[PDB]
């Protein structure tokens, strides 16, 4: 997924 | 006159499902993160406590685990890196070991996580107390  | 070297094997892992129905906050992901031994060992004779610190984004995000499981579950949106501090019941140095884990979480449409990842410390001449606690386990 995205990285946060 | 006479040399010890000391080895445990610690499994540090995740797992990471998407959600059938993400939640009202828009999180899409239930995922639980661990520190454990293997073969379902007993690691508490010489680790204090585990501390998980959890993304900023995240309410209370520094979590401690003084007694096993030192797991935690939560749900999430995104992957992030998870700094793990384990405390061992040690009192010389060193008192704790740092792992860096990158908790990932992967796209719908894919199989969920289920990530492993083995350490192994190894303790150079440490104390008799510690000695015996880290070889109980």
């Amino acid at each position: 997924t995205a990285x946060x | 006159a006479s040399s010890c070297a000391v080895q445990v094997k610690l499994e540090l892992g995740h797992r990471a499902q998407v959600r059938k129905k993400p939640t009202v906050e828009g999180f899409t992901h239930d995922w639980m993160v661990f520190v454990r031994g293997p073969e379902h060992s007993n690691i508490q004779h010489f680790v204090e406590k585990v501390v998980f610190h959890l993304h900023e984004s995240f309410p209370r995000p520094k979590r401690v685990c003084k007694d096993p499981p030192y797991k935690v579950e939560e749900s999430g949106y995104a992957g992030f890196i998870l700094p793990i501090e384990v405390y061992f019941k040690n009192k010389e140095e060193p008192r704790k070991v740092r792992f860096d884990y990158d908790l990932f979480l992967h796209l719908e449409g894919h199989p969920p996580v289920n990530h492993l990842r083995c350490e192994k410390l190894t303790f150079n001449n440490p104390t008799e107390d510690f000695r015996r606690k880290l070889l109980k386990a």
